[PDB]
């Protein structure tokens, strides 16, 4: 429920952030 | 705002600036959601620390920070200072950022094992000791 | 468009993979 | 399968095996779903390349490959081979993986700039030339 949904939203945003930085520092 | 930032780091794509700006906005939004979790939630401490450690590993945070520190310290400039020609200039390998752009573009520069010819390549903290000349 | 749902899933699955790999190659560093 | 991978590579928890196994299944599911986009879709091409480049950068893939190769080349063991003790053994820095585990846990090993004391640390391709004694 609400706590799991709050957690899933944070996990998707952080994973997307990791992905964005990874593309900028890779060949 | 941009043109000054783009000027001081010799960035020619206006689009590089907008990506960094959205990343600063991403980090802000992520810290805001983390701070809105219950303080009794162990997920909050853990993912706040994940975000901090990640920004250390990128060299975007050069000093010990709390989540509240992120508004001040996480700026487009802090990301720009990670670009390979700005790093090269700070290491004294190039007299100017513009000379470093040329060295990079012409294939003279290696980070870790890889030839890097893109001046937008961001140097992480793991890699910042391993910028070398191909020659 | 019609590919939006399938694109958006792939985007999310890949960003999750990148995060999973990133964690396994991570250190504990704190600057001064 | 879990017990044998752990023995070959001297992994002491049961969970690293499942982390790697889920990751292998993530990669397979991702490659299957990419193949269902139209062949001319630039998004598919971009994301297949990104995925290949990531597995190269991890060293998980050691040879030039395509998405159709992922089924075979992306195994739990291919991930296990990236663990610092296994890497040290392959570099001949330790006579055995168990020796490497001890060197690592006792603080004798650096990867790039960092002291690494966790034998579960994965060495990316970027880092593998920079395993040094302390």
């Amino acid at each position: 429920g609400p706590l799991q949904k709050a957690h899933s939203e944070i996990s998707e945003l952080y994973a997307n952030l990791v992905y964005k930085l990874d593309v900028l520092s890779s060949v | 705002r941009d043109t000054q930032v783009m000027r001081t780091y010799h960035i020619q794509n206006r689009e590089d600036y907008h990506k960094y700006n959205r990343i600063c906005g991403d980090i802000r939004r992520l810290a805001n959601k983390l701070s809105l979790l219950p303080p009794t939630d162990p997920f909050r401490r853990k993912h706040e620390q994940l975000l901090l450690d990640k920004l250390y590993a990128m060299g975007v945070l050069t000093t010990k920070s709390k989540i509240s520190d992120l508004e001040n310290k996480v700026t487009v400039s802090a990301i720009c200072r990670r670009r390979l020609p700005v790093i090269m200039h700070r290491l004294k390998m190039a007299e100017t950022i513009q000379d470093a752009v040329k060295f990079i573009e012409q294939g003279h520069v290696r980070v870790g094992p890889n030839l890097i010819n893109d001046p937008a390549y961001l140097v992480t903290r793991n890699m910042e000791d391993y910028v070398t000349w191909v020659d």
